[PDB]
RNA sequence: GGGGCCUUAGCUCAGGGAGAGCGCCUGCUCACGCAGGAGGUCAGCGGUUCGAUCCCGCUAGGCUCCACCA
RNA sequence: AAGGGCCAUCGCUCAACGGAUAAAAGCUACCCCGGGGAUAACAGGCUUAUCUCCCCCAAGAGUCCACAUCGACGGGGAGGU
RNA sequence: CUGGGGCGGUCGCCUCCUAAAAGGUAACGGAGGCGCCCAAAGGUUCCCUCAGAAUGGUUGGAAAUCAUUCGCAGAGUGUAAA
């Protein structure tokens, strides 16, 4: 469950997922990657249940790279409340995403063992996704 | 002890030495302690006060303990209005517990001036007072006194000093005279007659059966100062008087001087203090892991079964084509011609069956598995601090200091070269020792070489000590026993082995679970001091 | 204040126990006047004591709770003793 | 759930550069009193300031008060 | 002359800060009038966070064996009680 | 005022974001400040240039005050922010 250490702003404007990603859209680090085809917010519960997917899969295997990090904090109000009084509370924290956006990455590793636990990942993940890997 | 006898004596016996002692420096190492290094009579010369209410004295040591990093607002007052001062003369406040200096200094214009310091040991309420020669108004106190108490006197300065009430005792056959010899448990109220008394001299000399002529003998011993300053030892609680011990069981050690008798017998006590209440806290773990392990043993002794599944299941895998599906028994066979009768399931198949006693045996294997490994870890616990009980019974401040942070670091507690401790030994040799286990083995380790010599217990637990490349005589090999059995799990024990071996055999393997081989063992006892 | 806030502040009576205990047995007195633990008090008064037959008269001088041991016997003066 | 107050020695609790009393240890003194030492995150986190019990914010606990009209 | 005017200036957390008075808190279930669906309680409606139900990946439990039956961390939907 | 009212909270002014590249722009939207201070902390003339680093080193230490090169600026600008 990752977190940034310190804030600024413990409250932000949510904001807007249009086009595509600026950076990340290859792996570099890694030999075999999964990246998106759309766009959404995502929560460090998700990410790390992704990870333990792939690390239980392969059980040694090389090295990941996450390629992300839940920056963005997200609010939610309490249960049975009328509007207004303020912004709700922070709840926890997500990472917004790109399409064209490299998510983990993996070397070490064949590609059938790499494709398997990035499917088991991706299935852990709401959106929809693409095996990819270096040039 | 230090009644006004003993005062009176070091009234005179210290003036020997320093008329007109020139004040060369002040300090006050301790709270209620407070130390001068003088020169007088052409020699440098310590000088202690003690207004610390069990321990209040007067001294001089060669043990100038420390001077203090902090000089003290009572020292630097000193400082102010004594330093460099002259020792005119001594007074001893006509016999009570009290004692006077007259002493010169030149003031910060070199107009000479004098001074009155005044040290009253009354006990619980002693105190260290200064004050004026003619005005007689205090100018410092140790001890700032306010009249809440509804007393006579006051401490607090520029008020005119004013001394305790004398009480109605002939300071010096009058008590045969005053007092009605009937009354009985006189030793009690020779106090009510005489000024300078304990209830110790008092009760010593009332056992010297009408008795006036003890007293008088004695107080005219005192005024020759015939006395004989020795330490006395009734079984412990170690006493000491000018005179020496007169009726009791108690060992006796003399000495040329009443200041060195001082020296030999306000911060021992904290420490002390600490040190127990420490060790209530290490006897209270020690003692649980032991009633721990006796938990689990004696919840051991009621699931044993294994060994009867393992040779069920070897026994029916052997046999597993004599066997129904549906039966309850099999008479069998051991592998000594027993005849075992077996039970079963019977809906199971022998096959079924044999693999469920092979599941119990494991189960059973696996329970016991734990058990013994959480007795390892206990029998562990218990003996690393039965080892640190017995280095803090031989132990050192400098070392419990070091116990303390090596427990915060073990999270029982919560909250850089100085090793070892040594004095001499045979062969004019030093054996090093710790009392903590931490000193112990970085003394092991980065104080000697291999082929050195490591000398500790032949026992249960103990210290841990040696000297520097350890190969001396067999002096030095009996005296370091004796340094072993007297810092031991049993001090005093007169039948205690003590094992020599050399350091390239001793196991660095909880802390200070140390083996050790190429090793001899020699039965020996403890000792004394002398083994300093 | 109040008789055994004040007495406990300046130490003059170690328990507020032991004051409200002194106060209902009457043994002590403000301006020649009965009093109670209740009893309220200020700078300028005079107040009067027993401990068994010792008998003590005092002055007040100030008053706080915070009382650290030595200022608590700045909050008053004894004036005089008597048995 | 909201608002306010509080969280400091073992307990009770005072208070922009750590205190008291109670209880422990000690001597004095059977049983109290009287003199010392110990025990301290100033609830936690973060911030301001040279510097935080103290000033600021957030969080955890406790307590008190409110939690309503259909 | 009193007094007034002009100029300079003082006096208000009038802080509910364009300040109603120099001067002011509450109960009404014993209540009343004028109006409102411009605004609340029921029901209806939109939403479906929540609720119920279904489903995906599948580690793991299941002696062995993921999918007999259960199903973690996570994910996606339906319904409109 | 009020996403019914009540209770809570707020009521004036300043700075930023929201604010959509002029300006302006709401919400019980997000963050913070003011109800002053200086008789020199103003005016003028003249002067010069900071923060940190390393590195030197009696005290003095992580950390004084000292000296060296590096150093558009990491400092400062009475106070909140721009």
């Amino acid at each position: 469950m990752l977190l940034p250490k310190r804030v600024k702003y413990r409250r932000e404007h949510r904001g807007k997922m249009r086009g595509r990603a600026k950076g990340g859209t290859e792996v570099h680090f890694g030999e075999f990657g999964i990246q998106a085809l759309e766009a959404s917010w995502i929560t460090n519960r998700q990410i790390e249940a992704a990870r333990i997917a792939m690390t239980r899969y392969m059980k040694r295997g090389g090295k990941v790279w996450i390629k992300i990090f839940p920056s963005k904090p997200y609010t939610a109000k309490p249960l049975e409340v009328r509007m207004g009084s303020g912004k709700g509370a922070p709840e926890g924290w997500v990472a917004v995403v790109k399409p064209g956006k490299v998510l983990f990455e993996i070397s070490g590793v064949s590609e059938e063992v790499a494709r398997e636990a990035l499917r088991l990942a991706s299935h852990k993940l709401p959106i929809k996704t693409k095996f990819v890997k270096r040039e | 002890s230090f009644d006004g006898m003993f005062t009176y004596g070091m009234t005179h016996e210290l003036n020997e030495k320093i008329m007109g002692g020139r004040i060369t420096k002040i300090h006050q190492p301790y709270k209620h302690d407070v130390i001068f290094h003088i020169r007088a009579k052409g020699k440098n010369q310590k000088l202690l006060l003690s207004a610390h209410p069990s321990y209040s004295r007067v001294h001089i040591t060669a043990q100038a303990y420390e001077n203090p990093s902090e000089p003290p607002m009572f020292c630097m007052l000193l400082r102010k209005h004594i330093e460099g001062g002259f020792i005119e003369k001594i007074e001893q406040a006509g016999l009570a517990a009290i004692m006077i200096f007259h002493i010169k200094s030149r003031n910060e214009i070199g107009d000479e001036t004098v001074r009155k310091l005044y040290v009253e040991i009354m006990g619980r309420h002693s105190n260290i007072i200064l004050t004026d020669a003619a005005e007689n108004v205090i100018i410092d106190g140790l001890k700032h006194l306010s009249p809440s108490m509804n007393s006579y006197r006051t401490v607090l300065p520029g008020q005119d000093y004013k001394l305790p009430p004398a009480q109605d005792k002939i300071s010096p056959d009058d008590i045969l005279r005053h007092l009605s010899f009937q009354e009985g448990r006189l030793d009690k109220q020779i106090v009510d007659h005489f000024s300078g008394v304990s209830p110790l001299f008092a009760k010593e000399a009332v056992h010297r059966a009408t008795l006036p002529k003890a007293l008088l003998a004695l107080f005219a011993e005192v005024k020759e100062h015939r006395f004989i300053p020795n330490i006395t030892t009734v079984n412990g609680k170690e006493y000491f008087y000018l005179l020496e011990l007169t009726h009791l069981k108690g060992e006796a050690r003399r000495f040329d001087s009443l200041s060195e008798l001082l020296d030999r017998f306000a911060e021992r006590d904290r420490v002390k203090q600490q040190a127990q209440d420490l060790e209530r806290f290490v006897v209270n773990e020690r003692k649980k892991n032991a009633n721990k392990i006796k938990k689990l043993e004696k919840t051991l002794e009621y699931s044993e079964n294994a060994k009867e599944f393992q040779l069920y299941g070897e026994l029916l895998t052997a046999n597993l084509y004599m066997l129904k599906k549906g039966d309850k028994q099999a008479e069998v066979i051991n592998y000594e011609s027993p005849t075992i009768t077996i039970p079963l399931n019977p809906n199971k198949t022998p096959s079924e069956n044999a693999q469920a006693y092979f599941t119990k045996y494991q189960k059973a294997k696996n329970s016991v598995a734990v058990v013994e490994e959480q007795i390892r870890l206990a029998q562990e616990e218990i003996e690393y601090f039965d080892q640190l009980i017995q280095q803090l019974s031989s132990a050192s401040p400098r070392d419990i200091s070091e116990i303390r942070e090596e427990l915060v670091e073990g999270k029982y507690l919560r909250p850089h070269n100085p090793v070892l401790e040594t004095y001499e030994s045979t062969s004019g040799l030093t054996i090093l020792v710790g009392k903590n286990n931490r000193q112990n083995e970085y003394l092991t380790t980065r104080v000697a070489a291999r082929d050195d010599i490591w000398l500790h217990t032949k026992d249960i637990p103990g210290s841990h000590v040696v000297i520097r490349s350890s190969e001396p005589d067999e002096q030095t090999i009996m005296e370091a026993a004796t340094i072993a059995a007297y810092f031991s799990k049993a001090k005093d024990s007169s039948s205690v082995p003590v094992d020599y071996t050399k350091i390239r055999h001793v196991k660095k393997p909880k802390p200070g679970f140390v083996t050790y081989d190429s090793q001899h063992t020699v039965f020996v006892t403890p000792d004394a001091d002398t083994v300093i | 204040m109040r008789l055994d806030k004040f007495l406990k502040v300046s130490r003059l009576i170690k328990r507020r126990t032991l004051a409200k205990e002194v106060a209902d047995q009457g043994r002590i007195s403000i301006n020649g006047n009965q009093a109670k633990a209740s009893s309220d008090v200020k700078p300028g008064d005079e107040l009067t004591v027993r401990f068994g037959q010792k008998l003590v008269t005092v002055q007040v001088n100030e008053l706080k709770d915070t009382t650290k041991k030595e200022e608590a016997a700045n909050m008053y003066t004894i004036l005089k003793e008597e048995k």
